[PDB]
């Protein structure tokens, strides 16, 4: 009934990773392991403790005993970075896991690629002015953003999104500086700045 | 005389108590195997030679012990002494002594 | 309020006994003195596979009313006791996609765990002819067979299915529903 | 090929009734060895299995505790689909709903899953704007998320990145999407940014001319 | 008949030789049953020694003979000086009157009546054909067939030996058979061929012997399910008195009934051993009678032994559906019923315990069937009434009293099993007094005996009581808490106690009661008290066709106590509706009541949370005095109330005594 799985687990690329799931007499039940990659629907990766659905890498394996059920990924390549949930059925209840976020260590600190988009023609034609900062293809996915009207900072009217995993197991994010078109002709030029892992990268 | 061997496979060779007059039973050591029944037909006019049939001594003695037991009321001392002697003779039996023997020692 | 003294209690009077027949013939009091010792002739009844009832291809599990579950199977103990053979029917009529089970492929120690220390349970391993002991699921079984019969029961202390002597006895039944 | 897709209104007011329907293909809703399940995912409630239905001798429906008196799951043998209805919805019901096949224990094959949000607010139309090298298209101020973005009706796939939307303080959403074209190939061919916003029945194609 | 004459056997034992002439003529006329040609045919005289050895090699030979030293008991007593010698065949209407009259039945006529039936004992059924010579003699047989006639036991006995043949027919059809022969070594059946008893005797005393005759294969099959304690069986047989052995078997069989061996007979060592021991009991009685040697047997010994035999007969007939041919003497039956005419049943309890037991035993042996003398119930009830008047109120029953009442119970049980009877009133007296004697203390003692396999569990007034409140939990509360006894055995005893009191089936429960047809919810009934002129029905539901409906002051007890009186056992047309009446509380009363005012009334103590505790039928002033001048009334306990049930039909509540 109480499915306890570690909140997060880490492993180096190539070394075997282990995700555990505990519960009272979980060895008496059939444990199912589902994998959900970020921004995707859950996909069954292991069923019946050890059985594998058609089209799943053989590196994925599962065991169940007493109060511990272990899902071991031997390969730990790319695309394995995901959230792994255990699922069991105690009486009239499907108990899902809390969630185990897998981190694939070993990847290099890829530099961020930032690009800037000024207010479009139709956007300036109305009473709106939006500056778009598009950050993409960077690891680790942790960045802080700040806007400079003209060397002078501003902390009002700015919308940032969360770093979101990319197809190539990288990360991306998008900042939006909204303001009135009358406040474009005030300063010379606006500058987006992003601090990534200490370093700072700006565009104008 | 030397002992005999028992064979019943002879078909149509009928045997009946009505025509049995003498029953010769062998004792200890004489034949060892206890083939102890020479059944002899009545000898009131038939010369000599073979008129006798060989038969199992233990079965004959059991039959006679049983009939003498079943008639204890009629038994008169002489037949009681016969009963006791035949019971001791049957007590001289040894069925284990025939397990290792190869039998047919008279053919 | 008034309390009148009632007399002591005594036995209600009884009629005298009828006289006992001395003029009985004795020969008619008993029967004819010649007696034959009784002899019984039991009607042998060969046992074939029911065919009408067999392993279901469907999957189900009454999650709210099952006795115990294990891995990919749900197990029910019939509340009403039944005959061994008739339980082939008794499992199908209980819940959808339920059938008479032979326990060892699932390992019966769990079944025997969920029993009292005196109650028996008909289980579904049999032998149609004189061949191997099998179930609807198939395969071969080690059985503690001590009687000629084809039926089998389990108890709390049972290690292996045990053959029974009279398959007409009333006992509950082990029925299973699949999840595959 | 076993597949199934969800459909229905994505916006529901407080109280009110929520209705969804999942259409399946490659299998039968009257299958003897399966069950059809509705499961929702939310950060507040985690991954909770809502309900399930199946057909053996009769049609059987199983429901979870958290929505016992509020959920109904009715199938349809004709269209080979099954529906989901949840009355008296609350802000706690805001979640991504999936449908999936299963076998009592495991849930094999899942649906695409649609996001259901509750906020009583009305639908707002998205305002679209255009903009080695890169060129893109921006979408500002729309309430009922999600929005699909394509290029030449999917004819171009490599070099495309759609960013995830962001919620403003007002409650409206905005999102941009960019493609990559070489700087030497600036004035060659033509690129059309297709934008489809379903909860307002909006579909617009902005041609990118630099 | 057969043209057979004399024959001469010649033999050479010693050095010299001698002959013996056995004349089959005249010897056949002296022994009418002799057929020498038949035994000659039986004896394969022309058997080859090899085939003999094969026969020997097929019959199981014992793995050693246990040479125990056992001693014959002192069963049949010596003729009491001045005993009337009664020839069973010549039973004169006025032989000897009076229970105090010394009388003895002559041995030979009695044997000629017990073993009147003739028949073939040792059959021509392999393996017996191989080993034994067929014998036709005066026999007596006990026979049963269980498990769809697949298992069958036939025990046939003479006055000299006893053969119990077991037979199991496999589902396919293979027949395995195993026989056990008990008897004096000298008297053992005549043997055939190479076989000798030494090699086949499983146990042997100075004079007795127990022999096993079966084939090796059959022996193995049986051994898988039948491993008897030959030593114990043989010892009990040789040593125990006939009556004691019979009672031992009776207890065994009652324990099998409780475990359900009657409905679903299981093939275990205990069941089969009990089967054999039944036959042993009957044999023991016959054997002793025969061994007397043209003597006399006091009617007291015959009464005790044949009473036990009758009880065993009916119990095996109801449980296993068995048949007992023989071991029944019409002379004894007649003499017993004659002596029954010389006593007054209504005052049987006014005699000595010895004579009470004697008369009740004589009643069972003289009138075995129900329907002849139905007034025997009176005598039984008399004893019970007397016992109630002298029994410490509520205390458990003593061994002596238990034995006396068990002897007298069978009459009551037989007539209760019938569908119509004439002594209904008296039957209700018996049952009422049994409800009274059924106390928590008594229940405890019975449960103890049941768990410990002792005599206390055989009979209890509770068994024949009208108390339908006893449930597993109630029994567990009234169960012996002595830790010495394993609580598992106590639990099985509780279940068996409920089995003996199972309204389901068990004809000895509810039937002849006249207010039984005034209850619609017969599952919610708690107790039926049949008084004079009234039949009270205490129940948990209010649906009972009675004259009134009283509700007792109960405190949130699920089983709300509802007392319904049925006056003159007349089902009042229409269930009492509206609201039940309150019980009139009487607080104006004195302990020093010189007259028996309550004589014929009933006092019931109940706990407004636990249930009905005690029932008392005021039979005499002595009982009234005892109840009033004792610790019965503890008005301090506000949970326990005391209700008085009257012959007028009014339920009052004794709550104070000024
Ligand atoms: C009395 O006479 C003889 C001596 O015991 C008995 O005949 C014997 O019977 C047995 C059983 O049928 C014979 O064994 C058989 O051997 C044949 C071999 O051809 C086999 O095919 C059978 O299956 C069986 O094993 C045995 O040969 C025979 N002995 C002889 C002829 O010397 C006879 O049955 C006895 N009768 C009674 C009533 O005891
Ligand atoms: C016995 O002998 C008599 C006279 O010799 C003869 O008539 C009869 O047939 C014989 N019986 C048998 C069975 O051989
Ligand atoms: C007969 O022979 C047996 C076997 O050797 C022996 O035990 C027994 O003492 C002998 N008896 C006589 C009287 O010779
Ligand atoms: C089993 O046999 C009976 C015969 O009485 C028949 O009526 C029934 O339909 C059979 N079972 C099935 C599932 O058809
Ligand atoms: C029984 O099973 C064994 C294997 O365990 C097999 O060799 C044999 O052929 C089977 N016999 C029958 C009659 O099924
Ligand atoms: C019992 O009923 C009878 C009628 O059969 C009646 O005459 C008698 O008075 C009643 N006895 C008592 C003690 O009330």
């Amino acid at each position: 009934y109480e499915l306890t799985q570690p909140p997060s687990v880490s492993a180096a690329s190539g070394q075997t990773a282990r995700i555990t799931c505990g519960g009272d007499n979980i060895g008496s039940k059939n444990v199912q392991w589902y994998q959900q990659k970020p921004a995707q629907a859950p996909v069954l990766v292991i069923y019946a403790d050890s059985k594998r659905p058609s089209g799943v890498p053989e590196r994925f394996s599962g065991s169940n005993s007493g109060n511990t059920a272990t899902l071991t990924i031997s390969g730990v390549e790319a695309g394995d970075e995901a959230d792994y949930y255990c699922q069991v059925w105690d009486r009239s209840s499907n108990i899902f896991g809390v969630g185990t976020r897998l981190t694939v260590l070993g990847q290099p600190k890829a530099a961020p690629s930032v690009t800037l988009f000024p207010p479009s023609s139709e956007e300036l034609q109305a009473n709106k002015a939006t500056l778009v900062c598009l950050i993409s293809d960077f690891y680790p996915g942790a960045v802080t953003v700040a806007w400079k009207a003209d060397s002078s900072p501003v902390k009002a009217g700015v919308e940032t999104t969360t770093p979101s995993k990319q197809s190539n197991n990288k990360y991306a994010a998008s900042s939006y500086l909204s303001l009135t078109p009358e406040q474009w002709k005030s300063h010379r030029s606006y500058s987006c700045q992003v601090t990534h892992e200490g370093s700072t990268v700006e565009k104008t | 005389y030397p002992c005999c061997h028992v064979t019943q496979l002879r078909a149509q060779h009928l045997l009946a108590l009505e025509n049995i007059s003498d029953i010769y039973l062998v004792s200890n050591q004489t034949c060892d195997g206890f083939s102890l029944a020479s059944l002899n037909s009545p000898k009131n006019g038939s010369n000599q030679l073979v008129i006798s049939r060989c038969a199992n001594g233990l079965n004959v003695v059991s039959f006679f012990i049983s009939i003498l037991k079943r008639s204890s009321s009629a038994l008169t001392g002489h037949l009681r002494e016969l009963l006791t002697t035949l019971e001791t003779l049957y007590g001289s039996f040894s069925v284990e002594d025939l397990f290792g023997a190869n039998l047919n020692r008279y053919a | 309020i008034t309390w009148v003294p009632k007399p002591n209690v005594e036995v209600w009077p009884v009629d005298p006994p009828p006289p006992v027949n001395f003029n009985k013939t004795a020969e008619q009091e008993y029967g004819d003195k010649e007696v034959k010792l009784p002899h019984w002739t039991p009607t042998l009844h060969t046992f074939q596979v029911p065919q009408n009832y067999t392993k279901a291809n469907c999957t189900y599990c009454n999650t709210r009313e099952y006795t115990f579950s294990y891995k990919g199977c749900c197990f029910y103990f019939t509340k009403k006791k039944h005959t061994w053979n008739g339980c082939f029917q008794a499992c199908a009529e209980l819940y959808p996609c339920t059938y008479f089970y032979g326990p060892t492929p699932d390992i019966l120690p769990v079944v025997t765990r969920n029993l009292n220390a005196i109650e028996s349970l008909w289980v579904g391993v049999y032998r149609v002819g004189e061949g191997n002991w099998t179930s609807l699921d198939g395969g071969t079984f080690k059985v503690y067979q001590i009687f000629g019969s084809h039926c089998t029961y389990v108890s709390k202390f049972s290690t292996v299915p045990v053959s029974h002597h009279e398959c007409s006895f009333l006992k509950p039944c082990l029925c299973v529903s699949q999840r595959s | 090929q076993v597949q199934l897709q969800e459909s229905g209104p994505g916006l529901v007011k407080p109280s009110q009734t929520l209705s969804l329907t999942c259409a399946i293909s490659g299998d039968s809703v009257s299958s003897n060895s399966a069950t059809w399940n509705w499961i929702r995912q939310s950060p507040s409630r985690g991954l909770e299995w809502l309900g399930r239905t199946y057909y053996r001798s009769k049609w059987y429906y199983d429901y979870a505790q958290s929505v016992q008196n509020r959920i109904s799951i009715n199938p349809d043998t004709s269209k080979n689909q099954f529906s989901l209805q949840l009355n008296s919805v609350t802000p706690e019901d805001m979640a991504v709903y999936y449908c999936a096949r299963g076998d009592f224990d495991a849930f094999d094959f899942w649906g695409q899953g649609l996001r259901v949000t509750v906020s009583s607010a009305s639908t707002k139309g998205p305002s679209v704007f255009p903009l080695t090298a890169a060129l893109g298209c921006l979408v500002k101020d729309y309430f009922p998320e999600p929005v699909t973005v394509s290029w030449n009706s999917g004819a171009l796939t490599s070099g495309v990145h759609t960013f995830p939307a962001v919620l403003q303080s007002s409650g409206l959403y905005s999102l941009s999407s960019v493609v990559t074209v070489p700087s030497s190939s600036l004035g060659t061919q033509t690129y059309i940014c297709n934008v489809n916003h379903k909860p307002s029945n909006t579909k617009v194609d902005k041609k990118v001319e630099p | 008949a057969a043209s057979l004459s004399e024959v001469k056997l010649h033999l050479d034992i010693e050095g010299h030789a001698s002959h013996y002439t056995i004349p089959w003529t005249e010897l056949m006329a002296k022994v009418p049953g002799l057929s020498p040609e038949a035994l000659w045919r039986e004896a394969n005289v022309t058997e080859d020694l090899a085939s003999m050895l094969n026969r020997y090699k097929l019959i199981y030979k014992t793995s050693g003979t246990l040479g125990i030293a056992l001693a014959e008991p002192v069963d049949i007593p010596a003729v009491s000086e001045g005993s009337m010698q009664v020839d069973a065949s010549k039973v004169h209407p006025g032989v000897i009157s009076g229970l105090n009259s010394p009388a003895c039945m002559l041995s030979a006529p009695l044997e000629k009546q017990l073993f009147y039936y003739i028949g073939t004992m040792l059959p021509n059924t392999r393996p017996h054909s191989y080993v034994f010579y067929q014998l036709r003699c005066h026999l007596s047989y006990v026979a049963l067939s269980i498990n769809g006639d697949k298992f069958q036991y036939t025990g046939a006995m003479t006055s000299k030996f006893l053969m119990g043949t077991y037979k199991r027919v496999t589902e396919k059809g293979d027949e395995h058979v195993l026989s056990l022969v008990f008897g004096k070594t000298k008297d053992l059946p005549d043997l055939r061929g190479p076989f000798s008893y030494p090699s086949l005797t499983s146990a042997q005393s100075g004079d007795y012997s127990l022999v096993i005759v079966t084939t090796f294969v059959h022996y193995a099959n049986f051994h898988n399910y039948f491993v008897p304690n030959l030593k114990d069986m043989f010892s009990r047989a040789v040593t125990m008195t006939a009556a004691s052995y019979a009672r031992y078997v009776l207890q065994k069989l009652v324990l099998l009934e409780m475990k359900g061996g009657c409905r679903e007979p299981e093939l275990d060592t205990e069941t089969l051993t009990t089967m054999f021991e039944v036959s042993v009991a009957f044999f023991k009685v016959g054997h002793a009678v025969g061994e007397t040697g043209n003597g006399c047997v006091d009617l007291r010994w015959l009464a005790k032994s044949f009473f036990e035999l009758t009880v065993l007969k009916d119990i095996i007939g109801i449980c296993y559906g068995a048949t007992v041919k023989g071991m029944q003497s019409y002379g004894l039956e007649r003499l017993a019923a004659m002596l029954m005419a010389t006593v007054k049943m209504e005052e049987l309890g006014h005699l000595t315990t010895e004579k009470q037991e004697y008369a009740l035993r004589l009643a069972t042996v003289g009138y075995p069937k129900a329907g002849v003398y139905s007034g025997l119930i009176g005598g039984a009830t008399s004893v019970l009434l007397s016992a109630y008047n002298r029994h410490p109120l509520f205390q458990p029953l003593h061994t002596v009293m238990r034995e006396t009442l068990f002897i007298g119970s069978h009459v009551v049980l037989r007539e209760l099993r019938l569908n119509v009877t004439t002594q209904g009133p008296n039957l209700a007296l018996y049952q009422l007094l049994s409800t009274a004697l059924c106390s928590a203390l008594e229940i405890g003692e019975v449960l103890r005996g049941l768990a410990l396999g002792t005599e206390s569990g055989l009979f209890s007034p509770c068994y024949l009581s009208l108390r339908f409140d006893l449930t597993r939990d109630k029994l567990l509360s009234m169960a012996p808490q002595e830790a010495t006894l394993d609580q598992a055995a106590v639990s099985n005893a509780v279940d068996g106690f409920l089995g003996r009191l199972s309204l389901e089936r068990e004809d000895r429960d509810a039937w002849h009661l006249p207010a039984y047809k005034c209850v619609d919810r017969l599952d919610k009934v708690l107790m039926i008290i049949p008084l004079i002129n009234v039949t009270f029905i205490i129940s948990s539901d209010r649906e009972v066709r009675g004259s009134a409906l009283y509700e007792a002051s109960t405190t949130y007890l699920s089983s709300s106590l509802f007392l319904s009186p049925v006056i003159m056992n007349k089902c009042s047309q229409g269930a009492v509706a509206g609201e039940p009446r309150q019980i009139p509380k009487i607080q104006n009363f004195t302990r020093t009541q010189k007259s028996c005012i309550f004589c014929g009334f009933a006092l019931l103590s109940y706990d407004e949370k636990e249930g009905l505790e005690t029932t008392t039928y005021i039979t005499s002033q002595e009982v009234q005095n005892s109840i009033l001048s004792s610790n019965y009334f503890d008005f301090d306990n506000l949970h326990v109330h005391y209700l008085l049930l009257t012959t007028n039909g009014t339920v009052m509540e004794i709550a104070g005594l000024y």
